[PDB]
């Protein structure tokens, strides 16, 4: 037979298996980007969507 | 002898800075005249020719 699931049941099980990263995900490598502006603003096209 | 090159330029002694012009560049240049709106500083200077 297969394994029960545990939250399927009644009882109150005190082991079990937890997934989890091996260290801090938090590296502090943060994106960042390169905005750059339009050159001119009437150029720009807003039409089309 | 010795004359390396002649060009045909623009009389500078004609079109004097009385009439605004600057002819050093080889093209006339008249600041603020025609002139762009709504672009970076230094993009005003094509259109002085």
């Amino acid at each position: 037979q297969v394994g029960i699931p545990k939250l399927e049941v009644d009882h109150i099980s005190f082991s079990n298996v937890v997934s989890m990263m091996t260290a801090n995900i938090r590296t502090g490598d943060d994106m960042a980007v390169e905005r750059v502006n339009p050159d001119d603003v009437r150029a720009i096209n807003i039409r089309n969507a | 002898y010795g004359a390396a090159v002649v060009n045909i330029d623009l009389n500078r002694d004609f079109f004097d800075t009385a009439t605004g012009i600057d002819l050093t560049k080889g093209i006339p240049l008249v600041q603020d005249l025609l002139v762009p709106i709504g672009v970076t500083a230094g993009a005003e200077q094509s259109a002085e020719y």
